[PDB]
RNA sequence: GGGAUAACUGGCUUGUGGCGGCCAAGCGUAGCGACGUCGCUUCGGCUCUUCCUAUCAUACCGAAGCAGAAUUCGGUAAGCGUUGGAUUGUUCACCCACUAAUAGGGAAAGCUGGGGACCGUCGUGAGACAGGUUAGUCCCUACUGAUGAACUCGUCGCAAUGGUAAUUCAGCUUAGUACGAGAGGAACCGCUGAUUCAGAUAAUUGGUUUUUGCGGUUGUCCGACCGGGCAGUGCCGCGAAGCUACCAUCUGCUGGAUAAUGGCUGAACGCCUCUAAGUCAGAAUCCAUGCCAG
RNA sequence: ACGAGAUUCCCACUGUCCCUAUCUACUAUCUAGCGAAACCACAGCCAAGGGAACGGGCUUGGCAAAAUCAGCGGGGAA
RNA sequence: GGAAGUCGGAAUCCGCUAAGGACUGUGUAACAACUCACCUGCCGAAUGUACUAGCCCUGAAAAUGGAUGGCGCUCAAGCGU
């Protein structure tokens, strides 16, 4: 493409405060809808995790 | 078609500037030149061979 | 319209100027680039066409030329020029002794109230010695300069106009040495310059001239209707245009008696129509036949120039062949081109018999 | 291939789009009624225009019932608004004329009454071959 | 005389490129929530037209 | 009749449907699960300036049984253009052509044609009322031009900066050649015109006439003639000059760097690679010159 | 048959248009004299940002040179 | 019609083996021929695959000229501690 020659209109990167009320919002909204699906959480939680060991790479295994 | 600045169009008035138009011109510029040709020739310091000098700013004022 | 030409404003100046001399190299001889002219008029010509794939070839073709009277220019000075990183700069300029009334009639605007002393010191400069003096600036130029111009005045007192105030321009020198130009330039002090010495027959030159003003005129006539892109109202016309590729097709002498004779045509005439150019008057000097037509009114001063590029078309270098010129009065419906032929065709008339 | 003669100097066109012109063969026509111009360019409001020469897209308004059936291609043979030649001669004529020609150039008729113009004739040859007078 | 002038016939991935492109480059695709519901149907409708044509 | 509510949208929108099964790395330790595949199918017209590209044409490239011609799909590209009619029979409103083509939008805008809400009374299985009331808010600047004080007046120049311009088609030659069974049928170099656009100009042609220039003529008048007045220039013919007309004529110019793409040398990666270092060419593109202002 | 009735068609004419150009008088313009009104918080360059799609004064950029004359219409719930 | 691994349908075994598919592509009217898989000699020490986590490119944008506040900043004047 022709870019350097002939570029075109900037993307600007000035924040207007309306998004960033609008953006700070719905981060708000994502976070508490996450927060209530795991409380109604249909899926099993089992007690010891799965340990991966010791690193195969570590001299002293 | 194609346009006054194509590269093509530059290549061939190149050429044509170069092997026709070149030698008419030269020839022409040489009958006019012998023409004014010939109505033409129809110390250092005090001679001023010596170039020396005659008779805002760049520099801050010192 | 065209945003090319946008600040239609009157120019700054009647004369014009070339703006743009042709590039230089050492190469080719030494020569002059520009010339001054007065426009005369319009006539018509017939010219025997020698153009290789047209339907009007082998044929005899009617065209329209404008003649430029042109009387010799006479050198009176010269400049030099320094190249800058801002640019061009004029760096000395030396003039020649004995000037004419008319040129310096240019730096007087009160000419007949004055004590007429422009250049009297100047004068002093050449002939008490200070030779050295004119001499060092001739050195200077040698030395550091790498443009020479000369400064070139035309003679009105040759043309019919009512005006003594003489145009001056520069002329740029191409085609040699510094060292060489500049004794070219000095050694055409105080002499007269022909036309066909800077120009010459079918060669294609670009004319420099101030448009026929109008006033103020509306949107209709002034930008061709049917914000700085919107238009307006304003000036049209006496705008600065440099118009390119016009044919040089003939030069007259003034002094041959039949300028206007052709090979085909044994009529002893000169340029000048019946009666004289009409709000001119008559070419008496040197002129240019100018093939179509070119910017500014009757009796204005006309700049000639050069083209800046060589040729790329058949139409230069294509020689011009003339069978007839007209001569007819352009006072009227003409039908006569000399005295001769209209008492020839009418018979003797009743004043003749009287004074007779 | 479109209709558009090569070689054609600039005249003053004095037909426009909704004219008529008399009918100059004996192909059975009388009058012709222009609706088109071949070759012309595109710019806002201006009507086309044809003069002597110009292949021209026209329908017969009174003549034969069968040449009234289907547009014609015509060739416009005189013309009355006066142009110049580039002998320096402003000529005109008295009528405007044309014939009805075939696209590729091909009289339709075999006879013209008339005079035919300079600029037509030298254009097609078959006008050229039907012509009596050229003027 | 032949049958030369038969145009390419498309690949059946072809033609829904060729006319998926059309409705999207031919047509404005600019629509926002807050214009006229009319204005929004009508935008809508005619893309909807438009690649039935091509079609 | 009462209660909550002025009303909506703002990194919105665009090209690939939904539903069900199979498969499915994972998450997890049954459930979510993409790509594929299978099954069912108010409106119209008018516009000027500028901008966008989501390019219809012109420029250059990649691919296709692309022989030639004509094309088709795709890429860079907004430099340059994007028409004249019908709307007089029917409908999903869309035919006729011309042209190189007759692309789509934003600034969302004004003219022009088409096509009110409260009470009151008499009744309500339902409306009626010429019964009453009522909202209907020549200056500054911008732009285009013209002068201008201060620097003594003038002459000749430079060029920072700002604007920028050209466009498309055809014909001749190549050539009835390459190519092709035939029918048909190119291109580079060279030459000549025309369309659109732009800048000028009045020789010639046409138009215009208060040149009230010359002539003719109607009505009325100066007693007749001559010479004239008035009819807001009586009417008619010609009419220079001036102004104008693709109704006339002339002119429109050249270097560098690039995009797509095609390459050279050559690592990454002991093959290889137009790319990584280096580098060649290449579009109507970009930047300048030519051009306009200063 | 009739109708300052409407519509369509045919012939004729036309600057309605292609596409504009020219000419005359009064203005517009300048001068002498005379001489208002509407309206007026104070002003008056542009761009981006200024949560309440609100800017004319704030931010931070582009910039930015006295005093004037003529033209214009761009801005000043249901 | 022709079809020899390579226009198609289906089977896809054995020998010699170091290894070689009743064959991965080019090719022929069909062969032929070339190529791949696989094996050996020369060379010589580290490689391959698939995922994960950082930073970077793309992951869609219209329409007056403009915005990390501006200049501008690249072993930063960016990012993490």
């Amino acid at each position: 493409a022709g870019t350097i020659n002939k570029p075109k209109k900037p993307t600007s990167k000035r924040k207007t405060t309306r998004l960033r009320a609008k953006i700070s919002k719905r981060a708000a909204e994502k976070k508490r809808k996450e927060r209530k699906l795991a409380r109604k959480n249909p899926e099993w939680r089992s007690k010891l995790k799965k340990d991966p060991g010791i690193p195969n790479l570590f001299p002293y295994k | 078609a194609k346009s006054a600045r194509a590269s093509r169009i530059k290549e061939n008035h190149q050429r044509f500037k170069k092997n026709i138009a070149g030698p008419v011109e030269a020839a022409r510029l040489e009958r006019l030149s012998a023409k004014l040709m010939a109505i033409a020739q129809a110390s250092g310091v005090k001679s001023g061979k010596s170039i020396g000098r005659k008779d805002s700013s760049i520099v801050f004022p010192m | 319209g065209s945003l090319a030409f946008l600040p239609r404003k009157r120019a700054a100046r009647h004369r014009g100027r070339v703006k743009s001399f042709p590039k230089d190299d050492p190469k080719k001889p030494v020569h002059l680039t520009a010339a001054m002219g007065y426009k005369a008029g319009m006539t018509t010509i017939v010219r025997d066409l020698d153009r290789p794939g047209a339907k009007a070839h082998k044929k005899e073709v009617v065209e329209a030329v404008t003649i430029i009277d042109c009387p010799p220019m006479v050198v009176v000075g010269l400049v030099g020029y320094i190249e800058t990183p801002r640019g061009l700069r004029s760096l000395t300029t030396v003039w020649a002794e004995h000037l004419s009334d008319e040129v310096k009639r240019r730096f007087y605007k009160n000419w007949y109230k004055s004590k007429k002393k422009a250049f009297t010191k100047y004068a002093k400069k050449y002939a008490e010695n200070n030779g050295a003096s004119i001499t060092r600036e001739l050195e200077r130029i040698k030395k550091y300069c790498t443009v020479v111009r000369v400064l070139a005045h035309t003679q009105i007192r040759k043309t019919p106009l009512k005006q003594k105030k003489a145009h001056l321009m520069e002329i740029q020198i191409n085609g040699g040495s510094v060292a060489d130009k500049v004794e070219f330039g000095r050694s055409l002090f105080e002499k007269p310059v022909t036309i066909d010495t800077i120009f010459e027959k079918d060669e294609m030159i670009d004319v420099i001239a101030v448009t026929k003003g109008h006033g103020f005129v509306g949107v209709t006539a002034r930008w061709g209707t049917k914000q700085w892109t919107v238009a307006r109202a304003g000036q049209m016309g006496y705008h600065h245009r440099t118009s390119v590729n016009h044919k040089i097709y003939r030069i007259g002498k003034g002094d041959d008696e039949a300028n206007a004779s052709t090979e085909t045509d044994l009529t002893k005439k000169k340029i000048t129509p019946m009666g004289g150019f009409v709000r001119y008057g008559e070419v008496n000097n040197d002129y240019v036949m100018i093939k179509g037509s070119v910017p500014g009114v009757k009796k204005r001063i006309m700049t000639l120039r050069k083209s800046l590029f060589t040729h790329t078309s058949r139409k230069a270098l294509e020689k011009v062949e003339l069978k007839w010129i007209d001569t007819s009065s352009e006072f009227g419906h003409g039908a006569f081109q000399t005295a001769a032929e209209k008492k020839q065709f009418m018979g003797t008339l009743k004043k003749d018999l009287q004074t007779s | 291939k479109r209709g558009a003669p090569g070689g054609k100097l600039k005249m003053t066109l004095g037909l426009p789009v909704g004219a008529i012109m008399n009918c100059a063969d004996n192909s059975g026509a009388r009058n012709l009624y222009i609706i088109a111009v071949k070759g012309a360019g595109a710019r806002l409001n201006r009507l086309p225009a044809g003069g002597v020469g110009d292949m021209v897209m026209a329908t017969v308004k009174k003549g034969k019932p069968e040449l009234r059936k289907k547009v014609h291609p015509a060739v416009i043979v005189r013309q009355a608004k006066p142009w110049k030649r580039f002998d320096g001669v402003f000529l005109y004529f008295e009528d405007n004329a044309g014939v009805i020609v075939n696209p590729k150039g091909e009289m339709k008729g075999s006879a013209i009454t008339g005079p035919v113009g300079k600029e037509a004739a030298e254009l097609w040859p078959r006008i050229a071959s039907n012509a009596g007078v050229v003027m | 005389t032949g049958w030369k002038d038969i145009p390419p016939v498309p690949t059946a991935q072809e033609f829904i490129d060729i006319v998926l492109s059309r409705t999207q480059r031919r047509l404005p695709t600019q629509i926002r929530p807050g214009f006229k519901i009319s204005r929004i149907r009508a935008f809508y409708t005619r893309k909807v037209k438009f690649t039935q044509e091509t079609c």
